RNA sequence: AGCUCUUUCUCGAUUCUGUGGGUGGUGGUGCAUGGCCGUUCUUAGUUGGUGGAGCGAUUUGUCUGGUUAAUUCCGAUAACGAACGAGACUCUGGCAUGCUAACUAGUUACGCGACCCCCGAGCGGUCGGCGUCCCCCAACUUCUUAGAGGGACAAGUGGCGUUCAGCCACCCGAGAUUGAGCAAUAACAGGUCUGUGAUGCCCUUAGAUGUCGGGGCUGCACGCGCGCUACACUGACUGGCUCAGCGUGUGCCUACCCUACGCCGGCAGGCGCGGGUAACCCGUUGAACCCCAUUCGUGAUGGGGAUCGGGGAUUGCAAUUAUUCCCCAUGAACGAGGAAUUCCCAGUAAGUGCGGGUCAUAAGCUUGCGUUGAUUAAGUCCCUGCCCUUUGUACACACCGCCCG
């Protein structure tokens, strides 16, 4: 495994439990009472999920050349029920995202890369290709 | 149509240099851009235009709210007198060619 | 320096303009039987050619009409003085310019005439040139209450496609 | 001299009209042509716009 | 470029619809030289329909 | 470009093209149409692209075929 | 069906036979050469519709006179 | 509002006052009119020359039959040879390892090192490895692009049919019908004077029927039409896979753009930047359905999101009669729809998001676009609608028509 060799779901359920166990990763005191998205129904069912999110996002950016929060508030962004109107878009949180993006430098997993949009490095791309062979290597299943 | 004494010279005198005017179909813009020593636009302008047609002297062209203003023959020799002017006068014409 | 505008606003704009001149025209030279115009951009110059066949009425006397022309369109379209230029242009054979052919009517009943007369003789002039065919329809109300319509044609004209 | 005389023309139907011909109405802003969809109807042809499909 | 709109000016009547188009056409060529054939080159090639731009170097 | 089934049929014949082509001017001719055999046979269009694509919607209805409605009085 | 060659084609196709059986053949690739030798043909469609039409035409001859 | 008035300065022959006369009107009449437009109609309809047939208007041509999407064709026929609509015609979109090309489009493949990770192997140097970045005196046109090129003619073959026109199956292969645009003869008291400086006459015109302050258009026992959203476990939910396309922009006919990226805020949004007349940038439009690992569990419940209350913010000078958006709360009917009735044959129905028009702000709209993608006739004239003969008719403002006490 590249982390490209893993597959996506158990790429970030490992790395997100990984982050768990480090104790050291940072969180808008809140996260109790967030939702993630205005889009959103009730807020996420496994209060535990800033590190999936983290997770998420940090296997996000290494794809990538650089990202910013704008496109992961649309990613997360889901379909908002107008009630009345139809169904549109909405890009989800902005600070969940930022605070993830600002977190994660502090790790250094992501730096800010040129012409904005923050970019994965080579800490973190270290990191990131270390886990995911733990992951390939667990078992064939 | 209404006006000055002085503005009223201002439009005579352009038009008898000039020799035709342009005033969009607008009373606000209060002003113009070109000449204008600046009071008006259509109005002052357009309501002298007008009545100076209504009586000959000039013929208005409407298109496009635009209004175009030609200066008649009978017209220059009206002008003439306005200004008092030097006989030979002279205004938008004057003219080469090939 | 710009002073730009967009390429495809550009050229719209230029129809646009195009479609006033047009219009201006129609409705000046009207007696002069202008046919259409053509704008050519250059360096250092618009020109203004004025296809219609009474040049001489448009010229004016000691070279004149085409002057208070050119100062019109150059006021209008803030053509500082020079840079644009009119040009008149007697268009080759009247006959086949359906617009000439148009103002003549127009002319023909405003003068009085007769409606067979007039149509029938415009048909023939059209023939006379030796056109393809031609028709004329006249709609509208003639000293009477109810409006009637007739279609005058005469030779071959073909109604469909490009 | 009349400060009486106008309110607002900024924006809105208010603030614009026909170049051809002053309708406040059914008008044409794309590509910046502002023509009402009357007239364009009769101008489309001098303008550059063509029936193709 | 597209404009749709009703067939009529003015409404009552089965919901027709036009559509006109404009079409424009851009194109390139890059040169390098001078003086005459600059000016020369550019003026013929002269007539229809044809806006024309021609660009120095760099920015 | 297209979407995720549209995606899966895309790839899936530019694999097996992509075989055949290879065969073809590195192998021989016999394999190649031997591959052509097996999948033309069994199939799914491997060989050749399906034709079928969008129709326009036509006004007075949000689809191609599809005509809105009307209530007469 | 819904292709049925109307009379600017048939009429061609009778026309050229006329004055070109010897040169005209059994084969639509060819002839259609020869109606841009043998005639002046506006659209390509039409000229390709007519080498068609005029085949199918000299097939038929060529397997008993054909009635006109 | 010096509008009016008090007070008394000011402009300076413009105007005032009188007569005659204009001017505007979103004033009226579309049943006074042009144009434009709907409808009959994208139906198969329409006409001349020349002859035949008749005193004549006229008629045949333009038809018993077959065939066709189409008066499309064949044949027969006193007609022959043509034109008009249909068609051909034009436009759009698929098949072209062919064509000519491309740094304001990409790709290969280097040179590729580096970042560089170790992902596996190796102790490591080193090998294989997905991307980003380097950019180059690399190469290319395959994807992309837009120009020219060719392909479909039901071409071959086999059944059927006057053994014809055609019909059906089959092959190559894009398969005969991809989908629009173009519309005659002649009509209508169809619609439009509120699109028109198109327009008549009329009406009005200083105490205006020509503008500002303010409201209505948005007033609710009730009916109707187009729609939207729904009635749930093919689902509602939370985390997570994840791909697009038609189109669009500022530097503007007079006030102003699309917006990536940092920060603050739960949100809504606020705030600082920086590029972009754009194939350069927003945007490899990293869309949405969907797919999926969970929860729920068949409860109007978590289906549904009405109504209302409070509150946050955005647009605007001004939002109260919510412009709109959010946050919470209040948490309706609706648990499948009678009489009726629309529309539809393949990327079609249907689900599903997006962009453009309106636009300062405001989408439940219209108007396209891609995505996911069936069931189902493959025909026919029963009902309905319209045109084909023959026929009947007291009809002819033509059955929505005109008969007895």
């Amino acid at each position: 495994v590249t982390v490209k060799d893993v597959n996506q779901q158990e790429f970030v359920r490992a790395l997100a439990a990984f982050l768990k166990k480090s104790g050291k990763l940072k969180v808008p005191e809140w996260v109790d009472t967030v939702k993630l998205a205005k889009h959103k129904e009730l807020a996420p069912y496994d209060e535990n999920w800033f590190y999936t999110r983290a997770a998420s996002t940090a296997r996000h950016l290494y794809l990538r050349g650089g990202a910013g929060v704008g496109s992961m508030t649309k990613i997360y962004g889901g379909r908002q029920r107008n009630g009345v109107m139809p169904s549109h878009f909405s890009r989800g949180s902005k600070s969940v995202a930022r605070r993830v993006l600002q977190a994660l430098e502090g790790l250094k997993m992501v730096e800010k890369d040129q012409d904005w949009g923050r970019k994965l490095t080579p800490q973190g791309q270290r990191d990131l290709d270390r886990i995911a062979g733990q992951v390939a290597a667990a078992k064939k299943k | 149509m209404l006006m000055p004494k002085k503005n009223r010279i201002a439009i005579y005198e352009l038009l008898f240099k000039e020799g035709v005017m342009v005033a969009k179909k607008d009373v606000h813009m209060p002003k113009h851009p070109e000449l204008a020593d600046k009071n008006v636009p259509n109005l002052h302008v357009m309501k002298a235009m007008q009545s100076l047609k209504s009586r000959g002297y000039v013929k208005e062209q409407f298109a496009w709210r635009h209004f175009y203003w030609y200066l008649t023959n009978e017209g220059i020799q009206y002008l003439r007198d306005y200004l008092h002017l030097p006989p030979e006068i002279v205004p938008a014409t004057l003219r080469r060619s090939r | 320096m710009a002073v730009q505008i967009s390429k495809k606003r550009k050229f719209v704009a230029d129809g646009i303009f195009k479609a006033e001149l047009n219009e201006f025209l129609t409705r000046e030279l009207a007696e002069d039987g202008y046919s259409g115009v053509e704008v050519r951009v250059t360096p250092t110059r618009t020109e203004i050619i004025i296809l219609a066949t009474r040049t001489q009425n448009v010229l004016g006397e000691k070279g004149r009409r085409i002057r208070e022309l050119t100062a019109v369109v150059q006021k209008r379209f803030g053509f500082p003085e020079g840079s644009v230029e009119l040009y008149a242009e007697k268009v080759a054979t009247r006959g086949l310019c359906a617009i000439a052919q148009a103002e003549s009517l127009r002319y023909k009943l405003l003068g009085g005439l007769a409606v067979r007369r007039a149509c029938y003789g415009v048909l023939r002039f059209i023939m006379e040139s030796g056109a393809k065919g031609c028709e004329v329809v006249v709609s509208g109300k003639l000293r009477g209450q109810r409006a009637k319509s007739m279609k005058f044609v005469d030779g071959l004209m073909i109604h469909s496609g490009d | 001299q009349q400060l009486y005389w106008s309110h607002p023309r900024k924006f809105g139907q208010g603030s614009r009209s026909c170049r051809v011909c002053s309708n406040r109405h059914g008008l044409i802003r794309k590509y910046g042509l502002n023509m009402c969809r009357q007239c364009f109807r009769q101008y489309a042809k001098d303008i550059g716009f063509i029936k193709l499909d | 470029l597209r404009i749709t709109t009703r067939k009529t000016p003015c409404g009552e009547g089965s919901k027709t619809w036009d559509r006109f188009q404009m079409r424009i056409h851009k194109r390139l060529i890059d040169l390098h030289s001078p003086s005459e054939i600059v000016k020369q080159i550019t003026s013929i090639s002269i007539e229809p329909g044809v806006e024309v731009e021609v660009t120095i170097a760099d920015a | 470009g297209g979407g995720h089934v549209a995606q899966i049929y895309a790839i899936r014949q530019s694999i097996s093209k992509a075989l055949v082509a290879y065969y073809q001017k590195y192998v021989d001719e016999a394999s190649k149409k031997e591959i052509k055999d097996i999948l033309i046979q069994y199939d799914r269009t491997l060989l050749v692209a399906d034709p079928r694509r969008c129709e326009s919607k036509k006004f007075g209805g949000p689809g191609a075929r599809a005509r809105y409605q009307k209530s007469y009085r | 069906m819904g292709r049925v060659r109307t009379k600017t084609v048939k009429k061609a196709a009778r026309v050229i036979i006329e004055k070109y059986y010897t040169r005209l053949g059994n084969d639509f690739h060819t002839n259609k050469r020869v109606c841009e030798e043998i005639a002046i043909i506006p659209s390509k469609k039409l000229r390709n519709k007519i080498a068609g039409y005029v085949t199918h035409l000299m097939k038929r001859i060529q397997r008993g006179p054909v009635r006109g």
